[PDB]
């Protein structure tokens, strides 16, 4: 997602805790001042969820807009070949070489395992930032823990994501 | 003053303390805990310190005590209540929960009760730095 | 930022001056100029910053070429050639000259005299010690070179052997131990020097850093560490720096740490480290907050005071962060307001009530922009950090002066203010506040208020969401619930919380141009897609057949090719 028309008084951290609970995220990164940022997931699903639900929402009082945009690599490279102003063509990302029998997209996780590997749970997932771990039993237990953290933490001052 | 008894039934206490009794057999201890320390009044967090966290100590259990969890929300129980004063509940804060507390078990419970004590006792906080300390 | 740029000006500069042959007062100025804004700029390393110091020396301005020496002392630690040069000038001077060329001698000699390549500057000081008839004082650099694992350390040892006529072996014994124990450690030495010897070539790769060897070397000095080490380590860090990496800082820190050498030593080094790397490391900075939280148990006053100047000037580069501020706050109301339980209660008290005069009087001061420089805190207040003052003075108000009127007054001013309106701890104490006092009423208004008129975080949405639903469900009652449901809003703490958590722009209670319609299979990307005005396919053939069939209307059949793309990310920052 191309995040654009930041307020530019907002934080990486800050920023990552929008844009989290739609789904897994590999990177969060922002430019120095260009009042946009950028931010990638790992699923195509999450990411239209993710300018479904957060288009238009103001980000430290300023509405805020979403759409597509590319990585770092790709806007460096178009900057630098629109200068040369030559071809300017880009590549398509990356595929996750399917059939992948182990994800249901857009899911997170937050942190022994002998799981029956069953279809209704979760066997495999991404690590949060970055790795593959088996899906454990107690998700619940660590992310409502984590939450609790979070709240008993925020109120106090320690996070202000 | 029209507090509907929440955990502190007799019929759901039971089911809360045969879960807490296992100890470290069941997972999701720490919730139990932290959502029987909402009562915010006199004579239901008196129930509350009198049926929990004084029988904790009193049995003793190794889990518990050195779980750094359990004296924050041993603390932050007596400090919302908003039945006592400033002054009487920090003294008994610092004067009868803290001591209590082993100081083979500080090197747990400290990282979890020093954002306490940075959070809300600031002035109190070298009390409990220097109960803490590498050199006694 | 071009330091080849700024290192082609001053060659520039100076060649223009050099080459016009005058004194040229404007290049001349200009080329300072040029190496002052440099040298702030860029760390000057000490090969390129010989030229400015024999220039000016040149330009014959010694008070001037003095000053400059100590900022190369501080920009290189392995500078022995400004060392020596810094030792060869300052001899060529007045009357402080004796004390002064032996205080720079001795600073030198803990500065770079436990270098392998450490033999020429310990010679100059001899040089500097023989011009003088104080032999005693020869004899004692003789000594100590002899005691440090050097290059020439056998050519020295011999030939302090026979210029010595007249007191070579008063001590045979102490000489020749220190000497072959020197001798057993330069030959262990000669492993790790010989393996960097070997190693460093400038092909810019990894091999002219010589850093696998580098933390070869720093590794197999910090194990055997016999005494030395500390001043050894110093010595192996110098060399391995100065080939800004603050992994290699974080781990002469943790050695330092474990050594336990008294604590100023390490403020230095941490202030040092702090003035050279480069700024958004965020690692090693909050490690120095928090050890100068350890740290100031032991002595009270000067950490107040290191503190305090270290988090003003990390307010200056991360005024976004937050962190500083509260940790500031805490340190303030340890520091400037201590009151232990054994004191009388009005004592404590009053001072209770001067920490939160204080802090309203700041809030209140820079709401309406009149700022007062004598208090640090009027100061340090930033519209991004002044939230959490605004918390500190509400957690203070409410729940150690204890009075529920004046903090309900606070909240009602303070949450329609532009800054405070959208942040985070201010309604998180908010909502721990109204769930202290167990009423509902504010609870139901502030999460039915939640997405549309407080905006904060998603994350942060979902965990109040979240609590406030496991909360209701365990204190409150069905006749308070069924007297809660109203139906404009269709609102029901129990489910409304579950619908409303992963999309925050949510309203409970003409389609075919609606944004949600055009860019139906596809996101962003806008398409009036054709279809037929009146169409059947919800009528069943059952009911068609009883009269017939109009023809159908068409829309939008000149937009079958058309699609268009509002392209923000080429626009906004592609062609800014």
């Amino acid at each position: 997602v191309f995040i654009g028309g930041l307020s530019s008084l907002v934080t990486e951290d800050e920023l990552r805790a929008y844009f989290q609970p739609f789904g897994t995220i590999v990177y969060v990164k922002i430019p120095v001042g260009k009042c946009c940022g950028f931010v990638q997931y790992v699923d195509r699903l999450s990411a239209e969820a993710a300018i479904a639900g957060m288009q238009g929402f103001p980000i430290a009082n300023s509405r805020v807009r979403l759409s597509w945009g590319r990585s770092a690599k790709q806007t460096a490279l178009l900057q630098q070949a629109m200068l040369s102003n030559s071809l300017q063509v880009q590549q398509q990302q990356p595929g996750l070489q399917q059939p992948n029998y182990g994800y249901i997209p857009s899911s997170t996780c937050e942190a022994n395992v002998s799981s029956t590997m069953l279809p209704g749970c979760q066997i495999l997932n991404y690590s949060n930032p970055q790795q593959v771990i088996m899906q454990g039993s107690e998700a619940v237990v660590n992310s409502t823990n984590a939450m609790l953290n979070r709240l008993e933490q925020g109120s106090n001052g320690f996070m202000f994501a | 003053d029209s507090q509907s008894n929440g955990l502190l039934n007799k019929e759901l206490f039971d089911k809360v303390w045969k879960r807490l009794s296992c100890k470290e057999k069941k997972s999701g201890q720490e919730i139990l805990l932290n959502n029987l320390v909402q009562f915010y009044s006199k004579d239901t967090v008196e129930f509350v310190e009198k049926n929990i966290f004084q029988k904790i100590i009193e049995f003793g259990w190794e889990y518990y005590l050195q779980n750094g969890m359990f004296w924050n929300c041993y603390c932050r129980l007596i400090y919302f209540d908003t039945s006592r004063s400033y002054l009487d509940k920090r003294q008994y804060i610092v004067r009868k929960i803290w001591p209590q507390i082993d100081k083979k078990f500080a090197q747990s419970v400290l990282p979890s009760l020093t954002e306490f004590c940075e959070s809300y006792f600031p002035e109190e906080m070298d009390t409990l730095e220097e109960m803490f300390t590498e050199e006694p | 930022a071009l330091r080849g740029l700024d290192t082609q000006f001053l060659q520039d500069n100076t060649a223009l001056v050099q080459a016009y042959r005058g004194l040229d007062w404007s290049d001349i100025s200009s080329l300072t100029q040029m190496v002052d804004v440099i040298e702030q700029t860029v760390v000057k390393y000490g090969n390129p910053n010989d030229s400015i110091k024999l220039a000016l020396e040149t330009i014959l301005w010694q008070i001037l070429r003095k000053y400059p020496l100590l900022f190369g002392f501080w920009k290189r630690f392995a500078t022995i050639e400004y060392q020596l040069f810094g030792l060869k000038k300052s001899i060529a001077v007045l009357a402080t000259s004796v004390k002064w060329f032996p205080t720079s001698l001795e600073l030198w000699c803990d500065y770079l005299n436990v270098l392998c390549v450490n033999n020429p500057n310990e010679t100059d000081f001899i040089r500097n010690n023989f011009e003088i008839a104080k032999d005693l004082i020869g004899k004692q650099f003789l000594s100590h070179p002899f005691w440090d694992k050097f290059i020439e350390f056998e050519v020295g040892q011999k030939n302090w052997h026979n210029v010595q006529r007249i007191y070579e072996y008063i001590i045979e014994v102490p000489l020749h131990q220190y000497a072959r124990f020197f001798t057993s450690y330069k030959k262990f030495l000669n492993e790790k020097n010989l393996k960097t010897t070997r190693n460093i070539d400038i092909v810019l790769r990894k091999t002219q850093t010589t850093v696998n060897e580098i933390w070869q070397f720093e590794s197999k000095i910090k194990q055997p560490f016999f005494n030395l080490g500390q001043v050894l380590n110093d010595d192996l860090e110098n060399w391995s720096r100065y080939l800004y990496h603050e992994n290699t800082w974080m781990m002469y820190i943790k050695w330092l740490t474990k050594k336990n050498i008294s604590d100023e030593v390490v403020v230095d080094i941490y202030q040092k480290a702090n003035t050279f790397l480069p700024l958004d490391f965020k690692t090693l900075r909050y490690d120095f907050l928090r050890f100068l939280k350890r740290k100031y148990r032991s002595n009270n006053t000067l950490f107040n005071n290191i503190f305090n100047e270290t988090v003003s000037r990390y307010l200056k580069i991360w005024p976004n962060d937050i962190l500083l501020m509260t940790e500031y706050l805490c340190m303030l109301k340890r520091h400037s307001f201590k009151n232990s339980l054994d004191q009388s209660p009005k004592e404590i008290l009053e001072k209770q009530t001067s920490f939160t005069k204080i802090l309203e009087t700041s809030i209140t001061n820079y709401i309406n922009n009149q700022i007062d420089a004598k208090v640090h805190l009027q100061t340090l207040i930033n519209d991004k950090n002044l939230s959490i003052v605004v918390v500190e003075l509400i957690k203070t108000t409410w729940l150690v002066l204890k009075n529920n009127m004046q903090t309900r007054k606070y909240f009602n001013l303070y949450q329609k203010n532009i800054l405070i309106k959208n942040s985070v701890p201010f309604w998180l104490t908010y909502y721990k506040f109204e769930k202290s006092n167990v009423n509902f009423t504010k609870l139901n208004k502030f999460i039915r208020e939640l997405g549309v008129e407080i905006y904060l975080p998603t994350t942060v949405m979902n965990d109040i969401l979240t609590d406030y639903k496991t909360f209701y469900l365990t204190h409150s009652n069905i006749v308070t619930y069924e007297s809660s449901i109203i139906d404009s809003n269709t609102f029901d703490p129990i489910l409304y919380p579950e619908l409303k958590m992963s999309n925050p722009k949510y309203d409970p209670v003409d389609w075919h141009k609606k944004t949600e319609w055009k860019e139906a299979g596809h996101i962003g990307i806008t398409t009036e897609r054709p279809q037929i005005s009146n169409s059947i396919i919800e009528c069943n053939s059952g009911t068609l057949i009883q009269k017939p069939i109009s023809l159908p209307n068409f829309r939008n059949l000149e937009k079958i090719n058309q699609v268009k793309i509002n392209d923000l990310y080429t626009e906004e920052f592609l062609k800014e």
